[PDB]
């Protein structure tokens, strides 16, 4: 991302809903809902905040953080090294390895026993209220309103208080702003397309970022000259 | 003289089949 994430209150959205005459029945308990469906529909992971907890692992069990929502990686606090994903369909199971995890619900699945995990994991950021913070970004901000607009416009429609063309023409809008909200967020920038460069430019191939924390990952590969 | 529950029901039944045509009208275009 180019730009940076400045957070303003859910509110804004709302100032900018409101100037439409058809959309004066809108709350913040609309805003709410739909801003958290827009959020995890464009799948932006700029929007979400990082964290890093160490929790422990009581038997291949250990209790997840409350507010995280998707994670980046979990290591072990003693070594460092980073766990892959569990395809054992037998794990925790004795009869008569490389570590692992696995997540379901507010529970992490390891393959270690009794052992101190490190997870890097993203999070909502809130408010002095428990509720949503959202980028100022006007690009972000207009097409948030416009999918505000086009959730209300088709129950509108369905009901016969709005024409075909009218729904055509948000739902037409929104299908731009949403690509043009996607690439503002997921085009690197100038300093991003530098670790990029460094990754994609390697005489001798780096392959093993994950065990790190993808730390090495954009570091500049340098060759000795004889 | 005058009793119009059937001047109604036949006046409401026009203006719905009215109404379905006009809903029939109705196109959400699928070119850019």
């Amino acid at each position: 991302m180019v730009n940076n994430i400045n957070w303003v209150k859910l509110p804004v959205i709302l100032d900018r809903l409101l100037r439409h005459p058809l959309l004066t029945d809108l709350n913040l308990e609309t805003a709410i809902q739909y801003t958290l469906d827009f959020i995890s529909a464009m799948g932006l992971p700029n929007v979400y905040v990082d964290k890093i907890e160490t929790i422990d692992i009581k038997e291949y069990r250990g209790e997840l953080p409350c507010d995280l929502i998707s994670i980046n990686q979990v290591r072990l606090h003693k070594n460092g090294i980073a766990l892959r994903a569990m395809t054992d369909n037998f794990n925790a199971y004795p009869t008569h390895g490389e570590p692992s995890f696995k997540t379901q619900g507010r529970v992490i699945f390891t393959s270690i026993k009794h052992e101190k995990v490190d997870i890097s994991y993203k999070a909502i950021m809130l408010d002095d209220e428990g509720l949503p913070l959202i980028p100022d970004n006007p690009i972000f901000l207009k097409t948030l309103e416009l999918y505000i607009k086009k959730e209300w416009f088709t129950i509108l429609f369905d009901m016969g208080k709005i024409s075909p063309a009218v729904l055509n023409n948000t739902q037409q809008e929104y299908a731009f702003k949403a690509g043009q909200c996607n690439n503002e967020f997921v085009i690197p920038s100038v300093s991003e397309m530098e670790a990029i460069t460094n990754m994609w430019n390697q005489l001798i191939p780096r392959v093993t970022e994950f065990r790190r924390g993808f730390k090495n990952l954009g570091d500049k590969e340098y060759i000795r000259v004889h | 003289f005058g009793s119009g529950a059937i001047g109604y029901e036949f006046d409401n039944r026009y203006l719905n089949n009215q109404e379905m045509s006009a809903v029939a009208k109705q196109r959400l275009t699928s070119l850019p």
